[PDB]
């Protein structure tokens, strides 16, 4: 097809092999740790973990959502003046 | 002055499966594309 390069990290053997000291969260990595406490935080809740359908999750995008459509009406007749 | 033994047959607790248990290797960190906040913005 397009031939793609699928991500790939061999070894060193050398002396620069241990040197970065680099702290960056990547994306994935705040991907992983919201999907881990998301799937913990359903597991002391509903008891099983097997993750089909979370409805924590949706509550708090539930609260979340009324409080954007807050904003937004506010600013909406805010610009009514 | 001693007593008689018989050799009675030895009882079989259940043994091991020893087989060879495989696993399936994890996924492949399937490379996600940006966001992209224009075609993110429609609600």
């Amino acid at each position: 097809d397009r031939r793609s390069f699928s991500s790939r990290t061999p070894v060193n053997e050398n002396p620069d092999g241990v040197q970065y000291r680099r702290g960056f969260v990547t994306r994935h990595q705040v991907s992983g740790w919201r999907f881990v406490m998301r799937r913990i935080a359903s597991g002391v809740a509903l008891h099983d973990t097997r993750m089909l359908v979370d409805p924590l999750r949706t509550q708090s995008r539930a609260v979340l959502t009324g409080a954007l459509i807050l904003v937004t009406g506010l600013v909406g007749c805010f610009i009514f003046s | 002055s001693r007593l008689i033994f018989e050799h009675q047959r030895r009882l079989t607790p259940p043994t091991t499966r020893k087989g060879t248990i495989t696993i399936e290797p994890p996924p492949q960190l399937p490379r996600v594309v940006p966001p992209s906040l224009l075609r993110r913005v429609l609600p």
